[PDB]
């Protein structure tokens, strides 16, 4: 899980 | 479980290093442990940690915060933006630790990097107001820590980290973009390759995502001229180049911006775009031309730019394009054509450099059109340009023709170079002619080759050259020979006791040598210096004496130029090297001639080379003999060796007439010392010469007789053994067997006039005249034709012809008319012409045979006229009848007769009265005859002017050469012409006019030194004299005076400089005009 857009 | 400011510093760290492990090992799934440690996570972000002065603590806390972001994602625990900003700036400060790869803490800093990269923790900052400051400071840090100590994993993590911010971010400020592009600037790229590689990896990874911000960057500075946008505004062109190589897509919308800039009116800006696009299009792996055709075509259009530097850049670019992009070569041919004609020398020059440079790499990279452009430039108006083209073609020849570096089919593509380069020797330019010599010595027949290899090279070259090419090469040999002789003469003058007279002689010689040197404005002064040095330095004299001697080997020569160049060790020393390379033997010496004759020998018996060398063994042999025949005139002494004469002896016994004929001619020209130095050759040679002299063939019999005269001191007794038997065999019963004996006797009569004075006198009187010329034993077949091939001529005629040539040689041997023996023969030859060739007038002789007899008698008188003692005997009436041979009914007769006049006039041995004969060729229906007659006049008038230009004149020897003195002879000859019957008839005088105008149009073409005034003064003087052939005859003088007025009418109507004063009072020929009013023209003229 990571921060993505 | 607790970390605070209460605990001792040691125990706090001890606790932290444990807290790092649990946070590192924790999972996003473990809801239990997360809720438990959540309060500690929030606490580790406290300002007590973020500003802790201990380096080891901040590091440990950084690692925690990283995992704390990993574990709780995508919903971090810290919610306060002000606090969330303090964290990520704090982390960036810690990433500074990545720089020291030798520190024991490095692997921890690497774990920090690896973590935030994998988790994309920084993406949290997209929503913060100060996002750009954070990301900018992050980028600067990463680019400032990267060094050669970092493995690719470091590089990879940094790209992952920075890529995310661009790809998944809302925007990219110019400031943030600049932190990446600044690393590409040449100045920075130079001092920091690591930051450079990292930027490339980044831009490549994020090409799609970042293109709009790059496009926006260039559009602002290029199109709209906004430079304040960035501090990298000055490096735009450097950046566009760097960016194109990283990824083509980066310039997706920039290439159209360049296409627009090509249309700019700013010359300097337009130039820079062309310089740039040159590198882009030219690069080896580039594919810009295929991917963007309109830009390619819009670029090629700049070949026609008004601005010279843009043209020059496009021309320089063509070399790289030709070498790297063969498929684009076709789009260049048309532009390279027009630029080869450019007004600017620099552009014409560089078109050559580009084509040649590509060619030297590989000839297949240049087509026939491009080589033809280089060819066309050898005739360029600028020396520096044609110097470049010739050297280009030379270097191409040496590779792809001499060495066949690209196969055999490629060597036939450029088979024209050898011929075209040597044709340059016919140029007036001294600079050109001397360059052809250097090219021949270096690139066509390399001097550094060993003797046997060097003549093998020359042998097959000479066999494959154009007709004018070998002529040029012969003229080159001859010119060096003449120059070497001029230098030896100069040295001999310097060795004399110095008087005012020799000082002048020396200056004359110097003046002559400089005409054969480049830049005669400096050569005259440099040779003054040179003579001064020679008068003093005795050791330099010796070295030059050796270099100029005819026995100087090529090896000695290389040594001699070495020593001389040393003892003179600046523009002066440059000039002498030109002189030294001209006179120094490079190809031909004693050993070379031996190697060359042996090479021809090989070719005659087997050889096996001719076939694989690319030349028929037939023409190779013939060429080799011609080459040796030529070199026997220019380098005769070089033939003087035992090996050469032994080889020539074997050639003399070949049974091949053409080979034997050549060996005899070479012995004649080089055997002058055989008897002294090579007695075994002499004795071996004697029997052969007697055989050939007795049994023929004729050509070999002739050469044999001259060989005996040249070599043997005992020639007298030798001739006796030959003459007396041949004197007996002369029986009119045998016609076919009289050819060779008559030839041999003729040449003996020429070379031995006194020894055989009485037998010859009787022989001619009884056998030639009475027994042979007065009978027709075998009448040729009656026919309508006026001429037949040599094969179909009656053998009796062939004997008569040879009997006439024998009489001429008999007279040229005596060279005196004491016993009135010359008058008799001249009286005989005239009657042959007067009787149309039928001396007996019985009509038994064939018509073609009569033609060949008229030609023989006409040719005979012309040959005797070239001998001063017999010229005195030739009466006007004899000369006038002989002259009419130029209008003989037979084309072949008038053709060959004219050829004989030309030859006599070219050698300056035939008087001008015989040049006046050419005026009668205006009556010739045949165009070819009129063309040759004019050609004869032009060539003979010019060489007589060029000769008088250089040589000082003398009273009687000056009148003999001045072309203007042909007019009196022409006026006299026409006034006595048979067609001119009625004095004042018009059509007859129209004929006289076109004859006069035939020579005057040429004689007056120059119009210098009062040529026209000189001429009219002659014509005026003629009207004050009498015809001399009949002074009392009034009607004859009327005809003389009127031809003068016709001549005068032509001069007056064709010039304006005739009315001037004559430079000197013309002396008319005493035997054409006696010692010195109205117009004699009919009014209709
Ligand atoms: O001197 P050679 O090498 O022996 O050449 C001579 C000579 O030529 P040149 O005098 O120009 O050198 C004759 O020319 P003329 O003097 O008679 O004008 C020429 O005469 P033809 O034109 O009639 O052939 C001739 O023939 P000959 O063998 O009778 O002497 C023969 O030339 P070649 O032997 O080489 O054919």
């Amino acid at each position: 899980k990571t921060y993505s857009r | 479980m607790e970390i605070s400011d209460k605990i001792s510093k040691e125990e706090m760290v001890r606790r932290l290093k444990m807290v790092v492990k649990t946070f590192m090992d924790m999972d996003q799934d473990s809801e239990e442990e997360k809720e438990l440690y959540l309060n500690l996570a929030l606490h580790l972000a406290s300002d007590f940690f973020l500003k802790h002065p201990d380096k080891d603590v901040r590091l440990l806390v950084a690692c925690c915060l990283a995992d704390i972001f990993r574990i709780y994602a995508p919903e971090a625990p810290h919610t306060s933006p002000d606090k969330l900003k303090d964290i990520f700036m704090f982390i960036t400060r810690q990433l500074k630790g990545l720089e020291d790869t030798k520190s024991p803490q490095f692997n921890r800093y690497f774990y920090l990097l690896e973590n935030i990269a994998w988790v994309k923790s920084y993406n949290i900052c997209f929503e913060l107001e100060d996002s750009n400051e954070i990301f900018t400071q992050l980028y600067r840090t990463l680019f400032s820590v990267i060094n050669n100590g970092h493995n690719q994993k470091v590089h990879m993590h940094m790209v992952d980290l920075m890529s995310s911010i661009i790809c998944e971010g809302d925007t990219v400020s110019q400031e943030l973009l600049d932190t990446v592009l600044v690393n590409l600037v040449p100045a920075h790229k130079n001092l920091n390759k690591q930051a450079y590689d990292l930027a490339k990896a980044l831009l490549k990874r994020t090409a799609q995502a970042i293109e709009p911000y790059i496009t926006n960057f260039f559009n602002q500075v290029l199109m709209l001229g906004k430079t304040s946008i960035s501090d990298l505004s000055e490096h735009v062109f450097d950046l566009i180049l760097e960016l194109y190589n990283i990824d083509s897509h980066l310039l997706l919308s920039v290439l159209p911006q360049l296409e627009f800039k090509l249309k700019s009116n700013d010359n300097e800006e337009r130039l820079q775009v062309v310089k740039l696009l040159a590198k882009m299009f030219g690069a080896k792996d580039s594919e810009l031309a295929s991917q963007n055709k309109p830009l390619w075509q819009c670029y090629l259009g700049r070949f026609n730019d008004i601005h010279v530097p843009i043209r020059l850049e496009c021309v320089k670019f063509a070399s790289h394009c030709l070498m790297n992009h063969p498929d684009l070569a076709k789009d260049l041919t048309e532009y390279l054509k027009v630029r080869s004609h450019d007004p600017e020398e620099a552009i014409r020059h560089d078109v050559i450099v580009s084509i040649v440079t590509a060619a030297k790499k590989d000839i297949l990279l240049v087509n026939d059109h491009l080589l033809n452009f280089v060819r066309e430039r050898t005739l360029d108006k600028r020396w520096r340009v044609r110097k470049e083209a010739m050297m280009g073609l030379a270097q191409i020849y040496k590779k792809y023709a001499l060495q066949s570096a690209a196969g055999k089919d490629a060597a036939k593509q450029i088979a024209w170079i050898k011929d075209k380069l040597l044709h340059i020797y016919y140029q007036n330019s001294i600079d050109d002619r001397l360059l052809v010599e250097r090219i021949f010595a270096q690139y066509m027949v390399p001097h550094n080759l060993e003797t046997t290899e060097r003549m093998k090279c020359l042998y097959y070259l000479y066999a494959t050259l154009d007709l004018n090419a070998v002529k040029a090469l012969n003229e080159m040999w001859k010119c060096q020979n003449l120059l070497r002789h001029q230098v030896k003469d100069l040295l001999d003058l310097i060795k004399q006791p110095k008087t005012d007279a020799s000082v002048k002689a020396i200056f004359s010689k110097v003046m002559v040598i400089t005409r054969n040197l480049p830049d005669p404005g400096k050569a005259q002064d440099f040779m003054k210096k040179f003579t001064q040095v020679l008068e003093d330095d005795e050791k330099i004299r010796k070295q030059l004496e050796v270099l100029v001697s005819p026995t100087c080997s090529c090896k000695q020569a290389e040594g001699c130029v070495r020593e001389i160049t040393k003892k003179l060790g600046n523009p002066f020393l440059e000039m002498i090297k030109f002189l030294l390379e001209r006179i120094a033997p490079v190809h031909i010496d004693t050993e070379s001639i031996s190697a060359l004759i042996k090479q021809v020998n090989k070719s005659i018996d087997g050889t096996a080379d001719d076939e694989d060398e690319g030349v028929p063994t037939d023409q190779a042999i013939r060429a080799g003999l011609e080459l040796l025949k030529v070199l026997s005139f220019t380098h005769p002494i070089s033939f003087h060796s035992a090996e050469t004469f032994e080889s020539l002896l074997a050639c003399l016994k070949m049974d091949d007439e053409k080979v034997a004929e050549a060996a005899l001619q070479i012995f004649k020209n080089t055997g002058s010392k055989i008897e002294e130095d090579f007695p075994h050759i002499r004795s071996a040679l004697l029997p052969v010469l007697h055989h050939k002299s007795k049994k023929g063939p004729p050509r070999q019999a002739k050469y044999a007789i001259h060989c005996i005269h040249a070599i043997f001191s005992s020639k007298e007794t030798q001739f006796a053994q030959i003459f007396e038997p041949l004197h007996k065999s002369l029986d009119p019963s045998n016609l076919e067997h009289l050819i060779t004996p008559l030839v041999t006797i003729g040449h003996i009569a020429l070379l031995a006039p006194d020894q055989f004075a009485a037998p010859l006198k009787s022989l001619v009187a009884t056998f030639i005249v009475k027994d042979l010329l007065m009978n027709d034993r075998l009448p040729g077949k009656k026919t309508t034709k006026l001429w037949v091939p040599d094969e179909e001529v009656s053998p009796e005629t062939m004997v008569k012809i040879q009997a006439i040539k024998m009489m001429v040689r008999w007279l040229l041997g005596m060279k005196n008319n004491h016993s009135k023996s010359g008058t008799s023969t001249l009286r005989l030859l005239t009657t042959i012409l007067h009787s149309d060739g039928d001396l007996t007038e019985q009509g038994k002789i064939s018509k073609p045979d009569m033609s060949r007899l008229r030609l023989a008698a006409g040719s005979a008188i012309v040959k005797l006229a070239q001998e001063p003692c017999y010229h005195e005997i030739i009466t006007l009436e004899q000369y006038q009848l002989c002259a009419l041979a130029i209008n003989d009914e037979c084309y072949q007769v008038r053709q060959v007769f004219a050829q004989k006049l030309h030859k006599g006039l070219s050698r300056l041995r035939l008087p001008l009265e015989y040049m006046a004969i050419c005026a009668l060729c205006a009556k010739d229906p045949v165009k070819e005859r009129r063309a040759h007659a004019r050609q004869c006049l032009v060539k003979n008038i010019n060489v007589r002017r060029e000769y008088l230009k250089q040589h000082a004149a003398v009273s009687e020897k000056l009148l003999s050469l001045l072309p203007e003195y042909v007019v009196p002879y022409t006026i006299h000859l026409l006034a006595h012409d048979p067609d001119y019957v009625k004095v004042q008839d018009i059509e007859q005088l129209k004929d006289v006019k076109e004859c006069l105008w035939f020579v005057l149009e040429i004689l007056m073409a120059k119009n210098e030194n009062n040529s026209h005034a000189f001429i009219r003064k002659m014509v005026e003087n003629i009207k004050q004299t009498k015809d001399a052939q009949g002074p009392d005859d009034a009607k004859m003088n009327e005809k003389l005076y009127t031809v003068c007025d016709v001549a005068m009418n032509i001069i007056m109507s064709k010039s304006t400089t005739y009315s001037l004063e004559s430079p000197k009072d013309p002396v008319l020929p005493a035997r054409f005009f006696t010692q010195p009013t109205k117009n004699y023209l009919p009014p209709e003229m």
